[PDB]
Protein backbone atom coordinates (compact mmCIF):
# COMPACT_ATOMS: atom_id res chain seq x y z
CA UNK A 1 0.00 0.00 0.00
CA UNK A 2 1.44 3.48 -1.18
CA UNK A 3 0.46 4.99 2.43
CA UNK A 4 3.25 2.53 4.00
CA UNK A 5 6.14 3.36 1.38
CA UNK A 6 5.36 7.22 1.49
CA UNK A 7 6.10 6.77 5.65
CA UNK A 8 9.16 4.68 5.31
CA UNK A 9 10.59 6.86 2.66
CA UNK A 10 9.78 9.76 5.58
CA UNK A 11 11.52 7.93 8.34
CA UNK A 12 14.26 7.17 6.12
CA UNK A 13 15.06 11.16 5.04
CA UNK A 14 14.82 11.97 9.11
CA UNK A 15 16.90 9.07 10.07
CA UNK A 16 19.43 10.51 7.40
CA UNK A 17 19.31 13.74 8.71
CA UNK A 18 19.74 12.55 12.35
CA UNK A 19 22.89 10.95 11.08
CA UNK A 20 24.52 13.84 8.93
CA UNK A 21 23.34 15.99 12.41
CA UNK A 22 25.31 13.06 14.43
CA UNK A 23 28.51 13.34 12.33
CA UNK A 24 28.79 17.43 12.63
CA UNK A 25 28.48 17.01 16.31
CA UNK A 26 30.91 14.27 16.96
CA UNK A 27 33.84 15.58 15.39
CA UNK A 28 33.64 19.16 17.12
CA UNK A 29 37.31 19.02 17.70
CA UNK A 30 38.37 18.05 14.34
CA UNK A 31 40.82 20.74 12.92
CA UNK A 32 39.17 22.69 9.51
CA UNK A 33 36.37 21.26 9.62
CA UNK A 34 33.36 22.24 7.41
CA UNK A 35 29.63 21.54 9.16
CA UNK A 36 27.13 20.24 6.45
CA UNK A 37 24.08 20.32 5.98
CA UNK A 38 21.53 18.08 4.12
CA UNK A 39 18.55 19.06 1.92
CA UNK A 40 15.82 16.85 0.50
CA UNK A 41 13.64 17.12 -2.29
CA UNK A 42 10.00 15.72 -2.69
CA UNK A 43 9.09 12.67 -5.21
CA UNK A 44 7.22 13.60 -8.19
CA UNK A 45 3.64 13.37 -7.81
CA UNK A 46 0.54 11.25 -9.69
CA UNK A 47 -2.32 13.21 -11.18
CA UNK A 48 -5.44 10.45 -10.58
CA UNK A 49 -7.97 12.90 -12.63
CA UNK A 50 -6.78 16.46 -14.28
CA UNK A 51 -9.32 19.61 -13.27
CA UNK B 1 -27.32 -5.30 -2.59
CA UNK B 2 -25.51 -1.88 -4.40
CA UNK B 3 -25.21 -0.65 -1.17
CA UNK B 4 -21.78 -1.98 -0.53
CA UNK B 5 -20.41 -0.29 -3.18
CA UNK B 6 -20.77 2.84 -2.03
CA UNK B 7 -19.70 1.85 1.21
CA UNK B 8 -16.30 0.64 -0.34
CA UNK B 9 -15.63 3.51 -2.32
CA UNK B 10 -15.83 5.60 0.57
CA UNK B 11 -13.59 3.69 2.17
CA UNK B 12 -11.11 3.37 -0.69
CA UNK B 13 -11.40 7.43 -0.94
CA UNK B 14 -10.76 7.90 2.43
CA UNK B 15 -7.55 5.60 2.00
CA UNK B 16 -6.17 7.82 -0.50
CA UNK B 17 -6.75 10.85 1.70
CA UNK B 18 -4.83 9.40 4.16
CA UNK B 19 -1.96 8.35 1.34
CA UNK B 20 -2.24 12.25 0.64
CA UNK B 21 -1.76 13.20 4.05
CA UNK B 22 0.95 11.09 4.78
CA UNK B 23 3.32 12.12 1.79
CA UNK B 24 2.57 15.97 3.06
CA UNK B 25 4.02 14.71 6.53
CA UNK B 26 7.13 12.79 5.27
CA UNK B 27 8.60 16.02 3.62
CA UNK B 28 8.60 18.31 6.92
CA UNK B 29 11.57 19.61 6.14
CA UNK B 30 11.88 20.65 2.49
CA UNK B 31 12.61 23.65 1.85
CA UNK B 32 10.45 25.92 -0.06
CA UNK B 33 7.45 23.61 0.14
CA UNK B 34 4.07 24.02 -0.29
CA UNK B 35 0.88 21.33 1.89
CA UNK B 36 -1.36 19.92 -0.36
CA UNK B 37 -5.28 20.24 0.79
CA UNK B 38 -7.72 17.74 0.64
CA UNK B 39 -10.93 17.40 1.05
CA UNK B 40 -14.18 14.78 -0.06
CA UNK B 41 -16.82 15.75 -2.98
CA UNK B 42 -19.88 14.27 -2.97
CA UNK B 43 -21.33 13.04 -6.53
CA UNK B 44 -24.87 12.21 -6.27
CA UNK B 45 -26.29 9.74 -8.88
CA UNK B 46 -29.45 10.92 -11.00
CA UNK B 47 -31.36 7.60 -11.85
CA UNK B 48 -35.26 7.39 -12.55
CA UNK B 49 -37.22 7.15 -9.13
CA UNK B 50 -35.73 7.52 -5.43
CA UNK B 51 -32.25 8.67 -5.75
CA UNK B 52 -30.94 7.50 -2.38
CA UNK B 53 -27.20 7.20 -3.97
CA UNK B 54 -24.64 9.58 -3.43
CA UNK B 55 -21.19 8.58 -3.78
CA UNK B 56 -17.98 10.27 -2.58
CA UNK B 57 -14.49 10.75 -4.22
CA UNK B 58 -11.32 12.59 -2.74
CA UNK B 59 -10.00 15.86 -4.15
CA UNK B 60 -7.33 18.03 -3.65
CA UNK B 61 -8.32 21.96 -4.67
CA UNK B 62 -4.28 22.79 -4.36
CA UNK B 63 -1.68 24.34 -2.27
CA UNK B 64 -2.20 26.20 0.80
CA UNK B 65 -0.29 29.39 0.90
CA UNK B 66 0.63 30.06 4.37
CA UNK B 67 4.38 30.74 4.27
CA UNK B 68 6.24 28.87 6.63
CA UNK B 69 8.76 30.21 9.30
CA UNK B 70 12.54 30.79 7.85
CA UNK B 71 15.40 29.59 9.51
CA UNK B 72 18.76 31.96 9.86
CA UNK B 73 21.46 30.06 8.53
CA UNK B 74 23.94 33.42 7.62
CA UNK B 75 24.61 31.92 4.26
CA UNK B 76 25.53 34.94 2.03
CA UNK B 77 22.98 33.27 -1.10
CA UNK B 78 19.94 32.34 0.49
CA UNK B 79 17.02 34.14 -0.58
CA UNK B 80 13.10 34.38 1.44
CA UNK B 81 10.54 35.95 -0.59
CA UNK B 82 7.78 37.84 0.79
CA UNK B 83 4.32 36.38 1.35
CA UNK B 84 3.55 36.01 -2.39
CA UNK B 85 7.06 36.03 -3.70
CA UNK B 86 8.17 33.55 -6.13
CA UNK B 87 11.10 32.62 -7.69
CA UNK B 88 11.04 31.88 -11.74
CA UNK B 89 13.40 29.27 -12.84
CA UNK B 90 13.42 27.09 -16.03
CA UNK B 91 12.21 23.79 -15.92
CA UNK B 92 13.24 21.04 -18.14
CA UNK B 93 10.91 21.57 -21.10
CA UNK B 94 11.31 25.24 -20.94
CA UNK B 95 8.42 26.46 -19.09
CA UNK B 96 9.05 28.62 -16.44
CA UNK B 97 8.03 26.90 -13.02
CA UNK B 98 7.63 29.38 -9.81
CA UNK B 99 9.60 28.20 -6.85
CA UNK B 100 10.01 29.39 -3.13
CA UNK B 101 13.20 27.42 -2.51
CA UNK B 102 15.51 30.00 -2.05
CA UNK B 103 18.36 27.78 -1.76
CA UNK B 104 21.00 28.86 -4.29
CA UNK B 105 23.93 26.91 -5.39
CA UNK B 106 26.49 27.81 -7.93
CA UNK B 107 28.19 25.54 -10.81
CA UNK B 108 31.53 25.49 -11.72
CA UNK B 109 31.19 27.66 -14.93
CA UNK B 110 29.08 30.63 -12.59
CA UNK B 111 25.84 29.28 -13.84
CA UNK B 112 23.71 29.67 -11.09
CA UNK B 113 20.82 26.82 -9.88
CA UNK B 114 18.34 25.67 -7.95
CA UNK B 115 18.15 21.75 -7.72
CA UNK B 116 19.52 21.34 -11.00
CA UNK B 117 16.98 23.72 -12.93
CA UNK B 118 18.57 27.06 -14.11
CA UNK B 119 16.88 30.54 -12.43
CA UNK B 120 16.48 33.56 -15.13
CA UNK B 121 16.30 36.69 -13.89
CA UNK B 122 15.68 39.59 -15.87
CA UNK B 123 16.80 38.14 -19.37
CA UNK B 124 18.33 34.76 -19.68
CA UNK B 125 19.62 32.22 -17.80
CA UNK B 126 21.53 34.43 -15.31
CA UNK B 127 25.73 33.49 -15.30
CA UNK B 128 27.70 35.01 -12.66
CA UNK B 129 31.58 35.46 -13.00
CA UNK B 130 33.84 32.02 -12.49
CA UNK B 131 34.04 32.47 -8.95
CA UNK B 132 33.15 35.22 -7.47
CA UNK B 133 31.40 36.12 -3.86
CA UNK B 134 27.31 36.84 -4.89
CA UNK B 135 25.55 39.05 -2.60
CA UNK B 136 21.65 39.31 -2.60
CA UNK B 137 20.10 42.85 -2.30
CA UNK B 138 16.91 43.99 -1.17
CA UNK B 139 15.09 43.56 -4.09
CA UNK B 140 17.04 40.86 -5.97
CA UNK B 141 19.93 42.61 -7.38
CA UNK B 142 22.78 40.55 -7.65
CA UNK B 143 26.65 41.78 -6.82
CA UNK B 144 29.57 39.83 -7.69
CA UNK B 145 32.95 40.37 -6.36
CA UNK B 146 36.18 38.62 -7.52
CA UNK B 147 37.79 37.24 -4.74
CA UNK B 148 41.45 38.76 -3.56
CA UNK B 149 39.89 41.49 -5.70
CA UNK B 150 39.70 45.15 -3.16
CA UNK B 151 36.43 45.66 -1.74
CA UNK B 152 35.42 48.39 -3.99
CA UNK B 153 35.25 46.52 -6.77
CA UNK B 154 31.88 45.04 -6.07
CA UNK B 155 29.57 45.11 -9.18
CA UNK B 156 26.00 44.61 -10.22
CA UNK B 157 26.15 41.51 -12.37
CA UNK B 158 22.53 40.79 -13.02
CA UNK B 159 19.01 41.17 -11.23
CA UNK B 160 16.74 38.06 -10.15
CA UNK B 161 12.94 38.43 -11.47
CA UNK B 162 10.33 37.68 -8.95
CA UNK B 163 6.52 37.65 -9.40
CA UNK B 164 3.29 37.95 -7.31
CA UNK B 165 0.64 35.50 -7.62
CA UNK B 166 -2.48 35.42 -5.67
CA UNK B 167 -2.30 31.83 -4.97
CA UNK B 168 -5.83 30.45 -5.59
CA UNK B 169 -4.95 30.78 -9.40
CA UNK B 170 -1.66 28.53 -9.02
CA UNK B 171 -1.60 24.75 -9.93
CA UNK B 172 1.12 22.00 -9.06
CA UNK B 173 3.00 20.59 -11.49
CA UNK B 174 4.28 16.78 -11.59
CA UNK B 175 8.02 17.81 -11.17
CA UNK B 176 6.71 20.29 -8.31
CA UNK B 177 6.62 23.80 -10.07
CA UNK B 178 3.26 25.96 -9.96
CA UNK B 179 2.02 26.96 -12.95
CA UNK B 180 -0.79 29.61 -13.80
CA UNK B 181 -4.44 28.24 -14.63
CA UNK B 182 -5.66 28.61 -18.00
CA UNK B 183 -7.78 31.43 -16.89
CA UNK B 184 -5.03 33.38 -14.72
CA UNK B 185 -2.63 32.66 -17.63
CA UNK B 186 -5.47 34.09 -20.00
CA UNK B 187 -6.23 37.22 -18.28
CA UNK B 188 -2.42 37.88 -16.78
CA UNK B 189 -0.26 37.08 -20.26
CA UNK B 190 1.19 33.68 -20.76
CA UNK B 191 4.39 35.01 -18.82
CA UNK B 192 4.22 37.18 -15.69
CA UNK B 193 6.21 40.54 -15.08
CA UNK B 194 8.80 41.13 -12.57
CA UNK B 195 6.53 44.06 -10.76
CA UNK B 196 8.88 46.04 -8.36
CA UNK B 197 7.07 45.57 -5.00
CA UNK B 198 8.08 42.59 -3.91
CA UNK B 199 11.05 42.76 -1.47
CA UNK B 200 13.42 39.89 -0.36
CA UNK B 201 16.42 39.30 2.16
CA UNK B 202 19.15 37.26 2.50
CA UNK B 203 20.78 34.92 4.80
CA UNK B 204 17.40 33.07 5.92
CA UNK B 205 16.28 30.31 4.43
CA UNK B 206 12.34 29.06 4.44
CA UNK B 207 10.92 26.04 5.31
CA UNK B 208 7.83 24.29 4.96
CA UNK B 209 4.44 24.72 6.15
CA UNK B 210 2.53 21.77 7.59
CA UNK B 211 0.57 21.63 10.56
CA UNK B 212 1.05 18.79 12.49
CA UNK B 213 -2.53 19.29 14.36
CA UNK B 214 -4.40 19.42 11.44
CA UNK B 215 -1.90 16.16 9.94
CA UNK B 216 -3.23 14.03 13.51
CA UNK B 217 -6.78 15.39 13.17
CA UNK B 218 -7.37 13.92 9.89
CA UNK B 219 -6.21 10.76 10.66
CA UNK B 220 -7.55 10.52 12.97
CA UNK B 221 -11.00 11.31 11.27
CA UNK B 222 -10.08 8.96 8.61
CA UNK B 223 -9.50 5.75 10.56
CA UNK B 224 -12.81 5.93 12.22
CA UNK B 225 -14.56 6.66 9.45
CA UNK B 226 -13.01 3.80 7.55
CA UNK B 227 -13.96 1.91 10.81
CA UNK B 228 -17.74 2.98 10.28
CA UNK B 229 -17.88 2.06 6.37
CA UNK B 230 -16.15 -1.68 7.24
CA UNK B 231 -18.96 -2.14 9.83
CA UNK B 232 -21.45 -1.30 7.03
CA UNK B 233 -19.68 -3.40 4.56
CA UNK B 234 -20.46 -6.33 6.99
CA UNK B 235 -23.84 -5.64 7.79
CA UNK B 236 -24.81 -5.35 4.17
CA UNK B 237 -22.97 -8.29 3.31
CA UNK B 238 -24.29 -10.26 6.18
CA UNK B 239 -27.98 -9.23 5.22
CA UNK B 240 -27.74 -10.45 1.53
CA UNK B 241 -26.01 -13.18 2.19
CA UNK B 242 -28.87 -14.22 4.72
CA UNK B 243 -31.58 -12.92 2.14
CA UNK B 244 -30.39 -15.00 -0.18
CA UNK B 245 -32.01 -17.97 1.77
CA UNK B 246 -35.40 -16.83 -0.04
CA UNK B 247 -34.79 -17.72 -3.02
CA UNK B 248 -34.54 -20.95 -2.28
CA UNK B 249 -37.97 -24.00 -2.08
CA UNK C 1 -44.83 5.42 -11.90
CA UNK C 2 -44.37 2.60 -8.96
CA UNK C 3 -40.93 1.20 -8.64
CA UNK C 4 -41.10 -2.48 -9.22
CA UNK C 5 -44.04 -2.05 -12.21
CA UNK C 6 -43.80 -2.10 -15.06
CA UNK C 7 -43.22 0.51 -18.51
CA UNK C 8 -42.60 -0.03 -22.12
CA UNK C 9 -39.67 2.23 -22.53
CA UNK C 10 -36.47 1.67 -20.97
CA UNK C 11 -34.86 3.92 -18.32
CA UNK C 12 -32.41 6.59 -19.01
CA UNK C 13 -28.56 6.40 -18.36
CA UNK C 14 -27.31 6.94 -15.36
CA UNK C 15 -24.57 9.65 -14.45
CA UNK C 16 -22.36 10.98 -11.63
CA UNK C 17 -20.80 14.00 -13.00
CA UNK C 18 -18.05 15.03 -10.85
CA UNK C 19 -18.45 18.74 -11.24
CA UNK C 20 -21.24 20.39 -13.32
CA UNK C 21 -20.18 22.34 -16.82
CA UNK D 1 -37.66 -22.93 -21.98
CA UNK D 2 -37.05 -24.44 -17.93
CA UNK D 3 -34.05 -26.92 -19.84
CA UNK D 4 -32.32 -23.35 -20.78
CA UNK D 5 -31.89 -22.93 -16.82
CA UNK D 6 -29.48 -25.45 -16.71
CA UNK D 7 -26.87 -24.01 -19.06
CA UNK D 8 -28.14 -20.03 -17.82
CA UNK D 9 -27.09 -21.13 -14.49
CA UNK D 10 -23.96 -22.76 -15.37
CA UNK D 11 -22.69 -19.88 -17.74
CA UNK D 12 -23.39 -17.95 -14.55
CA UNK D 13 -21.22 -19.73 -12.21
CA UNK D 14 -18.32 -19.96 -14.57
CA UNK D 15 -18.35 -16.25 -14.59
CA UNK D 16 -18.09 -15.84 -11.07
CA UNK D 17 -15.80 -18.81 -10.48
CA UNK D 18 -13.52 -16.53 -13.22
CA UNK D 19 -14.30 -13.02 -11.56
CA UNK D 20 -13.30 -14.40 -8.46
CA UNK D 21 -10.09 -16.07 -9.68
CA UNK D 22 -8.90 -12.90 -11.04
CA UNK D 23 -9.58 -11.23 -7.45
CA UNK D 24 -7.68 -13.77 -6.01
CA UNK D 25 -4.71 -13.21 -8.04
CA UNK D 26 -4.64 -9.50 -7.87
CA UNK D 27 -5.04 -9.80 -4.12
CA UNK D 28 -2.07 -12.22 -4.27
CA UNK D 29 0.05 -9.95 -6.52
CA UNK D 30 -0.82 -6.86 -4.67
CA UNK D 31 2.90 -6.69 -4.11
CA UNK D 32 5.02 -8.43 -6.75
CA UNK D 33 7.49 -6.24 -8.19
CA UNK D 34 8.12 -7.71 -11.60
CA UNK D 35 7.27 -10.69 -14.01
CA UNK D 36 9.46 -12.92 -15.97
CA UNK D 37 10.79 -10.32 -17.99
CA UNK D 38 10.63 -7.24 -15.89
CA UNK D 39 7.31 -6.12 -17.01
CA UNK D 40 5.56 -4.56 -13.63
CA UNK D 41 2.29 -6.67 -13.08
CA UNK D 42 -0.97 -4.88 -13.74
CA UNK D 43 -4.34 -5.38 -12.18
CA UNK D 44 -6.55 -7.34 -14.30
CA UNK D 45 -10.31 -7.64 -14.97
CA UNK D 46 -13.29 -9.37 -16.82
CA UNK D 47 -15.53 -8.00 -18.82
CA UNK D 48 -19.21 -9.83 -18.94
CA UNK D 49 -21.68 -9.90 -21.83
CA UNK D 50 -25.02 -11.37 -22.53
CA UNK D 51 -25.23 -14.70 -24.54
CA UNK D 52 -28.15 -13.25 -26.77
CA UNK D 53 -32.95 -11.13 -26.31
CA UNK D 54 -30.88 -12.27 -23.30
CA UNK D 55 -29.70 -14.83 -22.06
CA UNK D 56 -26.64 -16.00 -19.65
CA UNK D 57 -23.23 -14.00 -18.84
CA UNK D 58 -20.31 -15.00 -20.76
CA UNK D 59 -16.65 -13.48 -19.88
CA UNK D 60 -15.91 -12.26 -22.86
CA UNK D 61 -12.44 -11.28 -22.54
CA UNK D 62 -9.61 -10.54 -19.78
CA UNK D 63 -8.17 -7.03 -19.77
CA UNK D 64 -5.26 -5.18 -17.77
CA UNK D 65 -7.05 -1.80 -16.00
CA UNK D 66 -5.64 0.80 -17.92
CA UNK D 67 -4.09 3.46 -14.51
CA UNK D 68 -1.47 4.61 -14.03
CA UNK D 69 1.45 2.81 -12.20
CA UNK D 70 2.19 3.64 -8.80
CA UNK D 71 5.64 3.83 -9.31
CA UNK D 72 8.04 4.20 -5.93
CA UNK D 73 11.75 5.46 -6.11
CA UNK D 74 14.59 2.92 -5.42
CA UNK D 75 17.42 4.31 -7.29
CA UNK D 76 19.53 1.02 -6.16
CA UNK D 77 17.70 -1.46 -8.37
CA UNK D 78 18.10 -2.73 -11.67
CA UNK D 79 14.50 -2.24 -12.95
CA UNK D 80 14.97 0.92 -12.09
CA UNK D 81 14.22 3.86 -15.43
CA UNK D 82 16.59 6.94 -16.16
CA UNK D 83 15.19 8.87 -13.16
CA UNK D 84 15.22 5.76 -10.67
CA UNK D 85 11.56 5.57 -10.66
CA UNK D 86 10.59 1.86 -10.68
CA UNK D 87 6.68 0.77 -11.31
CA UNK D 88 4.87 -0.76 -8.81
CA UNK D 89 1.27 -2.74 -9.58
CA UNK D 90 -1.91 -0.48 -9.13
CA UNK D 91 -4.16 -2.87 -7.41
CA UNK D 92 -5.87 -1.85 -4.20
CA UNK D 93 -7.34 -3.90 -1.75
CA UNK D 94 -10.74 -2.81 -0.57
CA UNK D 95 -11.66 -3.61 -4.45
CA UNK D 96 -10.85 -6.95 -3.99
CA UNK D 97 -11.49 -7.67 -0.57
CA UNK D 98 -15.52 -6.66 -1.89
CA UNK D 99 -15.18 -8.33 -5.18
CA UNK D 100 -15.01 -11.44 -3.47
CA UNK D 101 -17.84 -11.02 -1.13
CA UNK D 102 -19.99 -10.35 -4.10
CA UNK D 103 -18.62 -13.03 -6.59
CA UNK D 104 -19.35 -15.34 -3.31
CA UNK D 105 -23.01 -13.94 -3.12
CA UNK D 106 -23.48 -14.47 -6.69
CA UNK D 107 -22.69 -17.78 -6.94
CA UNK D 108 -24.45 -19.12 -3.86
CA UNK D 109 -27.32 -17.14 -5.22
CA UNK D 110 -27.37 -18.86 -8.69
CA UNK D 111 -26.60 -22.02 -6.78
CA UNK D 112 -29.98 -21.51 -4.79
CA UNK D 113 -31.51 -20.64 -8.45
CA UNK D 114 -30.63 -24.12 -9.94
CA UNK D 115 -31.31 -26.02 -6.83
CA UNK D 116 -35.16 -24.91 -6.74
CA UNK D 117 -35.26 -25.31 -10.96
CA UNK D 118 -34.52 -28.41 -11.03
CA UNK D 119 -36.61 -29.60 -7.96
CA UNK D 120 -39.71 -28.40 -9.91
CA UNK D 121 -38.59 -29.97 -12.90
CA UNK D 122 -38.13 -32.95 -10.96
CA UNK D 123 -41.91 -32.58 -9.79
CA UNK D 124 -42.88 -31.77 -13.61
CA UNK D 125 -41.02 -34.81 -14.50
CA UNK D 126 -44.32 -36.90 -12.87
CA UNK D 127 -47.08 -34.67 -13.71
CA UNK D 128 -50.47 -36.47 -13.08
CA UNK E 1 42.03 1.92 8.16
CA UNK E 2 43.01 0.34 11.19
CA UNK E 3 41.48 0.04 14.50
CA UNK E 4 37.82 0.26 13.73
CA UNK E 5 35.54 -2.43 12.70
CA UNK E 6 32.11 -2.47 11.16
CA UNK E 7 28.86 -3.63 12.02
CA UNK E 8 26.15 -5.12 9.71
CA UNK E 9 23.96 -2.79 7.84
CA UNK E 10 19.85 -3.35 8.61
CA UNK E 11 17.36 -0.76 8.32
CA UNK E 12 14.87 -1.07 11.24
CA UNK E 13 12.15 0.90 9.61
CA UNK E 14 12.56 -1.59 6.49
CA UNK E 15 12.16 -4.27 8.79
CA UNK E 16 9.38 -3.16 10.54
CA UNK E 17 7.17 -2.01 7.62
CA UNK E 18 8.30 -5.18 5.80
CA UNK E 19 7.05 -7.54 8.92
CA UNK E 20 3.78 -5.49 8.78
CA UNK E 21 3.32 -5.53 5.51
CA UNK E 22 3.41 -9.23 5.48
CA UNK E 23 0.98 -10.05 8.60
CA UNK E 24 -1.14 -7.77 6.81
CA UNK E 25 -1.13 -10.08 3.31
CA UNK E 26 -0.97 -13.38 5.02
CA UNK E 27 -4.35 -12.14 7.10
CA UNK E 28 -5.76 -10.99 3.83
CA UNK E 29 -5.23 -14.07 2.06
CA UNK E 30 -6.41 -16.63 4.58
CA UNK E 31 -9.94 -14.40 4.41
CA UNK E 32 -9.86 -15.29 0.75
CA UNK E 33 -9.11 -18.99 1.33
CA UNK E 34 -11.97 -19.11 3.84
CA UNK E 35 -14.72 -17.25 1.76
CA UNK E 36 -13.78 -19.26 -1.58
CA UNK E 37 -13.83 -22.79 1.02
CA UNK E 38 -17.48 -21.69 2.40
CA UNK E 39 -18.73 -21.01 -1.32
CA UNK E 40 -17.99 -23.98 -2.84
CA UNK E 41 -19.12 -25.93 0.25
CA UNK E 42 -22.76 -25.70 -1.82
CA UNK E 43 -22.54 -26.56 -4.86
CA UNK E 44 -22.18 -30.48 -3.65
CA UNK E 45 -25.34 -29.32 -1.91
CA UNK E 46 -26.31 -27.87 -5.37
CA UNK E 47 -25.49 -31.58 -6.81
CA UNK E 48 -27.09 -33.55 -4.33
CA UNK E 49 -30.55 -33.60 -6.12
CA UNK F 1 -5.54 -16.61 -18.39
CA UNK F 2 -6.04 -15.72 -14.80
CA UNK F 3 -4.55 -17.27 -12.91
CA UNK F 4 -0.80 -15.55 -11.69
CA UNK F 5 1.04 -17.33 -8.85
CA UNK F 6 3.54 -15.75 -6.42
CA UNK F 7 6.80 -16.90 -5.40
CA UNK F 8 9.71 -15.09 -3.57
CA UNK F 9 13.11 -14.28 -4.53
CA UNK F 10 16.17 -12.45 -3.18
CA UNK F 11 17.98 -10.51 -5.78
CA UNK F 12 21.78 -10.44 -4.04
CA UNK F 13 22.23 -8.73 -0.90
CA UNK F 14 22.87 -5.13 -0.65
CA UNK F 15 26.14 -3.01 -0.50
CA UNK F 16 25.17 0.20 1.03
CA UNK F 17 28.11 -0.06 4.34
CA UNK F 18 27.27 -0.02 7.56
CA UNK F 19 28.61 2.19 10.58
CA UNK F 20 31.37 0.92 12.15
CA UNK F 21 32.98 1.03 16.12
CA UNK F 22 35.89 2.31 17.27
CA UNK F 23 37.72 -0.81 19.43
CA UNK F 24 41.46 0.67 19.23
CA UNK F 25 42.61 -3.16 18.94
CA UNK F 26 45.75 -2.23 16.29
CA UNK F 27 44.84 -5.32 13.73
CA UNK F 28 41.27 -4.51 13.25
CA UNK F 29 40.56 -2.92 9.81
CA UNK F 30 37.64 -1.63 7.80
CA UNK F 31 37.49 -1.67 4.03
CA UNK F 32 36.28 1.21 2.11
CA UNK F 33 32.97 1.89 -0.33
CA UNK F 34 33.81 -1.46 -2.44
CA UNK F 35 36.74 -2.87 -0.88
CA UNK F 36 37.17 -6.38 0.17
CA UNK F 37 39.28 -8.70 1.85
CA UNK F 38 40.27 -12.20 -0.05
CA UNK F 39 40.34 -15.10 2.29
CA UNK F 40 40.69 -19.22 1.31
CA UNK F 41 37.37 -20.88 1.83
CA UNK F 42 37.22 -24.43 3.40
CA UNK F 43 37.23 -26.18 -0.21
CA UNK F 44 40.57 -24.11 -1.22
CA UNK F 45 38.25 -21.78 -3.30
CA UNK F 46 38.99 -18.02 -2.30
CA UNK F 47 36.59 -16.13 -1.23
CA UNK F 48 35.70 -12.03 -0.85
CA UNK F 49 34.42 -10.31 2.85
CA UNK F 50 33.90 -7.89 4.78
CA UNK G 1 -12.46 -23.11 -29.68
CA UNK G 2 -15.49 -21.06 -27.52
CA UNK G 3 -14.59 -22.93 -23.75
CA UNK G 4 -16.73 -25.56 -22.24
CA UNK G 5 -17.39 -26.48 -25.73
CA UNK G 6 -16.13 -30.36 -27.27
CA UNK G 7 -13.13 -30.56 -29.54
CA UNK G 8 -11.14 -33.63 -30.51
CA UNK G 9 -7.61 -31.97 -30.06
CA UNK G 10 -6.56 -32.42 -26.63
CA UNK G 11 -5.21 -29.39 -25.29
CA UNK G 12 -1.46 -27.94 -24.96
CA UNK G 13 0.29 -28.31 -21.74
CA UNK G 14 -0.06 -25.30 -19.12
CA UNK G 15 3.51 -23.86 -18.20
CA UNK G 16 4.27 -21.17 -16.00
CA UNK G 17 8.09 -20.25 -16.83
CA UNK G 18 9.97 -17.92 -13.68
CA UNK G 19 12.06 -16.36 -16.31
CA UNK G 20 12.24 -16.49 -19.85
CA UNK G 21 15.09 -17.95 -21.24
Amino acid sequence: ISSLWIAKTGLDAQQTNMDVIANNLANVSTNGFKRQRAVFEDLLYQTIRQP
Amino acid sequence: DHAIYTAMGAASQTLNQQAVTASNLANASTPGFRAQLNALRAVPVDGLSLATRTLVTASTPGADMTPGQLDYTSRPLDVALQQDGWLVVQAADGAEGYTRNGNIQVGPTGQLTIQGHPVIGEGGPITVPEGSEITIAADGTISALNPGDPPNTVAPVGRLKLVKAEGNEVQRSDDGLFRLTAEAQAERGAVLAADPSIRIMSGVLEGSNVKPVEAMTDMIANARRFEMQMKVITSVDENEGRANQLLSM
Amino acid sequence: GVPGALSNQPAPPNEAPIATP
Amino acid sequence: ALLNIFDIAGSALAAQSKRLNVAASNLANADSVTGPDGQPYRAKQVVFQVDAATGGVKVASVIESQAPEKLVYEPGNPLADANGYVKMPNVDVVGEMVNTMSASRSYQANIEVLNTVKSMMLKTLTLG
